[PDB]
């Protein structure tokens, strides 16, 4: 089941039309950095409610890793408040990021992928960083981003 | 005199760790004329290791090497043209001498994901066997064969000294990350692995992941290269040959 997304928390860096809340919309209506150059980019969205993730789609958009980490709204939420539930994973190799080439990869991540430890475990936040430091040219950020429940 | 002067010496001989070199000082076995003659109280590796005491102690020149490399190669080559084989350590980094053959095996049929493939290691160790190269066994592992081998002398030529030899079965997906690891240089391996943790990265014998922004180790990055290594870190890659213990 998809999970709905509800809001964006936060976002340390977006373009002004490929912005964080793009990763509501259904489609691809990206989200980019402000400026390539960067070498990460962050969000955190809000959840409609406290589910658990079993399972997570990623869609690329020039990005050389992806990590996801989760969170909940009581408690506060600040860097380290937060748990790693997909681990930082590869999207797009050093010399397809510093030419450009393929970065629409898009990628699956079952229960067994995730860090069983804090996907056991239910939440209400999700952090994303997106990293890309093999190039300070090309635009990257993310297609869009599925999360699931159990059936 | 000193025990421990007594044990030092003990540990020279392949196999005799500190453990078992303590029970062989109690047993009043200190030296290595003692040794010679209490041979049932060593293991194989041990027995065998004492054998070739002389031999393993010697330095290896580089065309040893190369004459050695050769016969392994081939032999590789001709049971299955898909293994590769890479020959490390200081020959690698074009030592004119080297203190042991540092053999590296792999297959792409053998993965980390795939099931455990000792016969992979094996026919190629029986192999070595036939063509008379390796002349002794120290330990027949599943994963790393540690024995002894000789250079061909046909007759009326003075043989050739014995000679170490590793072989190390590895996983094809981690491959180029035991070459690395295994041709380094202790102090380049520990020079990459800082720069690793600079960039974000963590190398290790194995493989080479990202580290998340909490610092957790993420995937195994793919590897079909000593160079995807340094492409990931950003760093200029260095010849087997700059791996010294002179950095830039």
């Amino acid at each position: 089941p998809e999970i709905r997304l509800r809001h964006v928390v936060s976002c340390s860096s977006q373009d002004s039309t490929h912005c964080a809340e793009n990763l509501l919309k259904a489609d691809t209506r990206k989200w980019r950095a402000a400026k390539a150059g960067e070498k990460t980019i962050s969000v955190v969205l809000q959840l409609e409610k406290e589910e658990q993730i079993h399972s997570v789609d990623i869609g690329n958009d020039g990005s050389a890793f992806v990590e996801v980490l989760v969170g909940s709204s009581a408690g506060g939420a600040g860097e380290q408040d937060y748990e790693v539930l997909l681990v930082t994973s590869s999207f797009m190799s050093p010399s397809e990021s510093r030419s450009g080439s393929n970065p629409n990869r898009v990628r699956m991540f079952g229960p067994d992928k995730l860090v069983r430890a804090a996907a056991e475990k239910r939440w209400d936040r999700v952090k994303i960083v997106c990293s890309q430091p093999y190039s300070k040219d090309s635009p990257f950020g993310l297609s869009f981003v599925r999360f699931h429940s159990p059936p | 005199d000193d025990t421990s002067s007594s044990i030092n010496f003990l540990t020279r001989v392949t196999g005799i760790g500190p453990s078992a070199a303590r029970k062989l000082v109690d047993e009043g076995i200190k030296t290595l004329e003692d040794l010679r003659k209490n041979e049932d109280k060593l293991n194989h590796h041990q027995r065998i290791g004492l054998k070739y005491f002389e031999d393993f102690e010697k330095r290896i020149p580089r065309e040893e090497m190369l004459q050695m490399q050769d016969i392994v190669l081939n032999e590789v080559k001709k049971l299955d043209p898909e293994y590769i084989a890479t020959v490390c350590g200081s020959f690698r980094r074009g030592a004119e001498s080297s203190g042991d053959m540092d053999v590296l095996l792999t297959h792409p049929n053998f993965t980390s994901e795939s099931s455990k493939q000792p016969k992979l290691l094996h026919r190629v160790v029986e192999q070595l066997q036939k063509v008379r190269f390796i002349t002794d066994t120290l330990s027949k592992g599943e994963t790393k064969f540690m024995g002894v081998c000789q250079l061909p002398s046909e007759n009326d030529e003075n043989e050739y000294p014995h000679r170490r030899i590793d072989i190390r079965l590895i996983p094809k997906d981690q491959y180029y990350c035991g070459v690395l690891y295994f041709t380094g240089s202790d102090i380049f391996n520990k020079n990459m692995r800082a720069h690793a943790l600079e960039k974000g990265f963590t190398i290790n014998e194995y493989t080479i992941r990202p580290l998340g922004v909490t610092g957790v180790a993420g995937e195994p990055l793919p590897v079909d290269s000593e160079q995807d290594i340094f492409d990931y870190i950003q760093w200029r890659y260095r010849e087997p040959k700059d791996r010294s213990e002179h950095h830039h």
